[PDB]
DNA sequence: TACCCCCCCTTCGGTGCTTTGCACCGAAGGGGGGG
């Protein structure tokens, strides 16, 4: 044989040999199209007969190239992906087009047969053995090995990413001022150069390429804007992402929302203010994905306003490096944030959204800065910076949350822009007794058996009250004791407990919780004036705290 | 052209698979540059997707360095070489270093790119840098030598240290030198003159033998404990005596002689929390029994070399910060608080960096050893921002813990 | 009835402290997207 450029070393996992399974029942509808190419595979070096010396076997198929009439060369290597050693893949990421840096001339050129065009390591090339049907079953098919690196094998992707670096590196080396982005075989070449020279330089590296066996067909070549890439349309000073089609299905099933909901999110790059709280609603606890569900009326509402934003066609602009990174948040509600990113005023680089629920109970302050953390990281990943933020909290706010919480927790460079809704902190506990203010002692208990408990309050001037509780725990009783003295106390009051639970829950000021019951009592302490929560061990004799004890035991 | 001491991992145990993280334009541009000039001196080599390890590798600036310096997290990789740098070729503790009055730190690490690595352990040293964007795949390293932060690359290197020291240890004979990985601690008694000048010798010293320095000034014994102090109040309240009785009672967990009950007498009724309580005669003395108890140190406190060292670290605002250093639970070796640390009334991330960056440092000059941290953070904030202050050639294990402050034990 | 990478949204099951209830997180399956 011949070997084109320089190999890759690849083993199986210690102990392992080779894939022995059997082949599909193929229809001879796509046979037709496979021997077709895979006889004139032979010709070119790519694969090649082997004998019964190889005790090798695995399926294959094929499924049509999207958009195109030719067919694609598939191999079924699950059985042998689990045998073969474990890789460490060099590709990190995806580029974005808010990244890229604005160019004078811009070119694209696909690689054709990309993975056959790389050549397989010598000794483990056996592994690849495969036979090929026909249309009846009377001839056997030959056996083959494959050349180079077939399509559906777990190694192929991270050897070609490589290797094709490897190629491009004395080029630009030699081209320091060309931008290549390099993704699989899809390469994106542009520079300041004039029109002229950059036609020149790009056939260069179109013979650099050849120069080791690589194909750049003319049909894949494009050189004139709006460029495809990475389904995205790059004109020469904006970009948008390639037109998106909602499904328009009278009957919703689960498949349909779930497309939905991903073409939701793919739009949110670049389309502002898309909301999928409603539409994800719909998923939760749902058992078939064939199973048919009705939308709600706050989903359809939430369609609509959707189709509405992807009514009207939008666009990004390119990356400057000499400007500074603006991104400012807005709130959704429901947990809900969307944010752009910008360097000139109304002119996004992209946006985007944040909308995860994280634990049972929260506020505004720790969604806001979760949403930061989100749009630091990402920005960090497109432009290596950090950028300017715009948030919708007043400045003594913030300093008030995060100077208070125990935890420590911070947001970069950032000013104040008073868009409402504004984020607030609903209520604030007393460092302080309140003097002339009730206080309550609570206390709440539940027997671990019958799920039956008691919750109550004493208070100085003799105020006192239990309830008894059906089907609950110990810690909700805890949290029951403290609504009950909300709701009977004045707007000043100081309450006394030994539930570090219930504490740790309350001091980190909450205005969102999983359970009804926390809801509850936080809307009770937004309608107070002054609040003083206090923390004492129980059966030790303290306070009120010892006689509650007693009246919610009995 | 040095001999190659094998390196193997601990029975049983696959190589480090971490994730790299992403990177800035600053740190990725310095990488670049330094993994170009450590690639054409040999170095380091790249390699490709076949191997099946990484580890994460950024770029720091020591303080005041205002030079680039790479970093990578060994972490990983050190808890699979365990059996390496404790067994083997461990390096003995000088117990006399916390007692020097000035410790220096010199950055030795340029020292073991002279010494090659183990050709089967290359393996397991990959690394990969990241592009903007990614507008490039990953390009993957290796190191052919020994490399910076690997804690197995100091105990090779320990022949060859101990002979370039041996001079001056003979020259200087009750100067204590301590090696822990990329790092040198020197101390010494001597005035803060004669320290500095000593110190430039050993610069010079080290200098004919091959190896630059890119100090660091400490001073342990200045280094004071904190310990738990009782309010003093001419008038008590019933939340005052509460809160007083409940930290009472979670400090009996350390020191057993506490005693409540003549303290819990007073609170027998259902008094309003603001109400002016006296003091009986049993509960002054008992509160001026407790303040002694409190003086005294914790009976049966001492260091286990095979124990681990914890610290956890609490957020008292206004800039102070409080810590404790143990290996098992209520028996701590050291307490202490720090405050007016860099980014104090600004940033909480880089007052905790700096924080660790001090804890630790603590302990490796009092037992040789980094403890495992509890940060009071959550995990998304910590690793968005901890690299953006890292001033450290090393960094300890850590996790995350969210415990609010339901009794304010360390600090009034 | 193929492989590899990134993203969000949900479930579920393991973990440890708030404790045998409750809260958290990481793996996993659903989708979108890239080659
Ligand atoms: C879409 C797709 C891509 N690849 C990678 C990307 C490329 O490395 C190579 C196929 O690439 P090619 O066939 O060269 O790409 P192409 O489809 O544009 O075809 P061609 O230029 O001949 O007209 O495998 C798969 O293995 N499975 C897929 O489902
Ligand atoms: O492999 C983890 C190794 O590094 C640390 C801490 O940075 O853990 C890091 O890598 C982990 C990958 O699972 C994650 O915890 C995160 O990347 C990061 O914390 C060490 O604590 C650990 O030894
Ligand atoms: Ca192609
Ligand atoms: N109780």
């Amino acid at each position: 044989p011949i070997s084109p450029i320089e190999t890759v070393p690849v083993k199986l996992k210690p102990g392992m040999d080779g894939p022995k399974v059997k082949q599909w029942p193929l229809t001879e509808e796509k046979i037709k199209a496979l021997v077709e190419i895979c006889t004139e595979m032979e010709k070119e070096g790519k694969i090649s007969k082997i004998g019964p010396e190889n005790p090798y076997n695995t399926p294959v198929f094929a499924i049509k190239k999207k958009d195109s009439t030719k067919w694609r060369k598939l191999v079924d290597f699950r059985e042998l992906n689990k045998r073969t050693q474990d890789f460490w893949e060099v590709q990190l990421g995806i580029p974005h087009p808010a990244g890229l840096k604005k160019k004078k001339s811009v070119t694209v050129l696909d690689v054709g047969d990309a993975y056959f065009s790389v050549p397989l390591d010598e000794d483990f090339r056996k592994y690849t053995a495969f036979t090929i049907p026909s249309i009846n079953n009377e001839t056997p098919g030959i056996r083959y090995q494959y050349n180079v690196l077939p399509q559906g094998w777990k190694g192929s992707p991270a050897i070609f990413q490589s290797s094709m670096t490897k190629i491009l590196e004395p080029f630009k080396k030699q081209n320091p001022d060309i931008v290549i982005y390099q993704y699989m075989d899809d390469l994106y070449v542009g520079s300041d150069l004039e029109i002229g020279q950059h036609r020149t330089k790009i056939e260069e590296l179109r013979q650099h390429l050849l120069r080791w066996g690589l194909t750049t067909p003319d049909k894949k070549h494009q050189k004139e804007p709006p460029f495809l890439w990475m389904g995205y349309e790059l004109h020469p000073d904006k970009w948008t992402v390639q037109p998106i089609v909602l499904p328009e299905k009278d009957s919703w099933t689960v498949n349909d929302i779930q497309k939905l909901v991903g073409k939701l999110n793919w739009a949110s790059q670049i389309y502002p203010g898309i909301k999928v709280r409603q539409l994800s609603k719909l998923l939760r606890g749902t058992k078939a994905l064939t199973e048919v569900i009705p939308l709600t009326e706050e989903a359809e509402l939430e369609l609509a306003e959707n189709r509405e934003i992807l009514k009207e066609p939008v666009h990004g602009v390119y990356y400057d490096p000499s400007k500074d990174l603006i991104a400012e948040i807005q709130k959704q509600g429901q947990g809900q944030w969307t944010y752009q990113i910008y360097q000139e005023p109304f002119k996004n680089l992209k946006t985007g959204k944040y909308a995860r629920m994280r634990g049972a109970h929260t506020n505004d302050v720790k969604q806001l800065t979760e949403a930061v953390q989100k749009i630091t990281t990402e920005s960090i990943v497109i432009w290596g910076k950090t950028p300017k933020f715009k948030l919708p909290i007043q400045k003594e706010t913030w300093e008030t949350w995060w100077t208070e919480y125990w935890q420590a927790t911070w947001i970069p460079e950032w000013e104040f822009v008073n868009t409402p809704p504004l984020v607030k902190l609903w209520y604030q506990l007393e460092k302080e007794p309140i003097v002339g203010a009730e206080t309550f002692y609570v206390d709440g208990a539940a027997n671990r058996e019958t799920k039956l408990g008691k919750a109550g309050y004493v208070t100085n001037k003799g105020r006192q009250k239990v309830v008894p509780l059906t089907n609950t725990t110990n810690q909700k009783t805890e949290l029951q004791a403290i609504y009950l003295a909300l709701q009977d106390s004045g707007l000043e009051v100081n309450i006394v407990t030994n539930s570090q639970y219930a504490l740790g829950i309350i001091q980190a000021q909450p205005d969102k919780s999983e359970s009804e019951l926390v809801n509850q009592i936080i809307e009770q302490l937004i309608k107070k004036e002054k609040v003083y929560l206090a923390w004492v061990p129980a059966h030790k004799g303290i306070g009120g705290n010892e006689q509650v004890d007693k009246l919610v035991s009995a | 052209p040095i001999e190659t001491v094998p390196v193997k991992l601990k029975p049983g145990m696959d190589g480090p698979k971490v994730k790299q993280w992403p990177l800035t334009e600053e740190k990725i541009k310095a990488l670049v540059e330094i993994c170009t000039e450590m690639e054409k001196e040999g170095k380091i080599s790249k390699i490709g997707p076949e191997n099946p390890y990484n580890t994460p590798v950024f770029a720091i600036k020591k303080k005041d360095s205002t030079k680039w310096r790479k970093l990578v997290d060994f972490r990983e990789l050190n808890k699979r070489t365990q059996d390496f740098w404790e067994v083997q070729l461990g390096i003995p503790h000088p117990a006399g270093l916390k007692k020097k009055k000035s410790v220096t730190v010199l950055d030795v690490g340029d020292a073991y790119f002279s010494v090659p690595l183990d050709e089967d352990f290359r393996k397991y040293t990959a690394f990969t840098i990241p592009s903007i964007n990614n507008e490039t795949p990953g390009i993957r390293y290796q190191y052919n030598v020994l490399p910076q932060g690997w804690k197995g690359s100091p105990a090779i290197f320990q022949s060859s240290m101990t002979k370039i020291l041996e001079p001056f240890k003979k020259q200087n004979p009750d100067i204590v030198i301590y090696q822990y990985m990329d790092d040198l601690y020197v101390g010494s008694d001597l005035e803060i003159g004669q320290h500095r000048t000593k110190i430039e010798e050993l610069r010079q010293h080290l200098l004919r033998w091959g190896l630059t320095t890119p100090g660091y000034e400490l001073h342990p014994d200045k280094w004071t404990v904190q310990p738990i102090v009782l309010p003093e109040k001419d008038s008590w309240t019933v939340n005052d005596i509460q809160k007083l009785v409940g930290k009472l009672n979670w400090a009996s967990q350390i020191y057993p002689g506490i005693k409540v009950r003549q303290l819990s007498k007073l609170l027998r009724g259902t008094k309003a929390l603001t109400e002016v309580i006296p003091l009986t005669e049993e509960a002054e003395l008992e509160l001026a029994e407790n303040r002694e108890i409190l003086k005294e140190p914790v009976h049966g406190v001492y260091y286990d070399p095979s124990k681990d060292l914890i610290a956890e670290i609490q957020k008292q605002g206004q800039g102070q910060w409080t810590y404790q250093i143990y290996q098992e639970p209520f028996k701590n070796l050291k307490t202490g608080k720090y405050a007016r640390m860099r980014g104090a009334h600004t940033n909480d991330v880089k007052q905790l960096t700096e924080a660790v960056q001090k804890i630790t440092t603590e302990s490796i000059v009092i037992w040789g050893k980094t403890p495992k941290f509890k940060l009071p953070i959550q995990k998304e904030t910590w690793e968005t921002w901890w690299t953006e202050y890292w001033q450290a050639t090393w960094i300890p294990e850590w996790e995350f813990v969210n415990t609010p402050p339901l009794v304010k034990l360390w600090y009034q």
